[PDB]
């Protein structure tokens, strides 16, 4: 079940990293420390 | 306040985030919060259980929630919305990404 | 890796954190953690139940729950220890934060 969680979301994940990365991480304009 | 939508007041991409911490958890100066993006930006293929999708008045707006922060007071600006009524979409969505689920 | 303490590559009053996102939920290039602090440094009115102590060979280490972030792979360094075996109460930690009582 986790792998087939994994697989079916694979490609969606790696676009949301992707997205992250261009647009710029919320978590690291606010992290303090 | 918890599934209050605030303007975000710091130079960024990101312009609205919704209010995600307990109300009975006080962390003076901070509030833990899941950011916005703009519908249009992400696929279908990105979860919707992680990554939800909400309308406010004209605009779609997919709530980032791994890429949620806690945030300094002086960034929150004003109230624009409330997604309480979408309670249970969004605690599946954090439960989903600490707890797998 | 869920539950492993990692070290942090970069200069910080935390030294250490633990990783609490699902190992299911594959975020490339980013984990959410909780960083530690040495137990000593807190006194005994601060909630276990929200901050857990756990242990690291013969030394204590509150787990700051509220500071919870994620970071970056680049700064995630060297596993130091294993905190599967608090689960449980790392669980009821992050709960409490989210979804109170």
């Amino acid at each position: 079940r986790a792998e087939r969680w994994k697989a079916e979301n694979q490609e969606g994940m790696a676009e949301v990293a992707r997205f992250i990365e261009m647009n710029g991480s919320f978590a690291d304009e606010n992290r303090d420390w | 306040m918890q599934f209050k939508v605030y303007t975000y007041k710091r130079e960024s991409r990101y312009r609205l985030f919704v209010d995600v911490q307990s109300d009975i958890i006080d962390t003076p100066g901070r509030r833990m919060v899941i950011p916005l993006a703009s519908a249009r930006l992400l696929s279908d293929k990105v979860s919707r259980e992680l990554y939800p999708v909400v309308h406010i008045g004209d605009e779609s707006w997919r709530m980032m929630t791994t890429d949620m922060a806690s945030v300094p007071v002086s960034v929150i600006g004003e109230e624009v919305a409330d997604l309480s009524h979408r309670e249970n979409d969004i605690k599946n969505a954090i439960n989903l990404m600490f707890w797998g689920i």
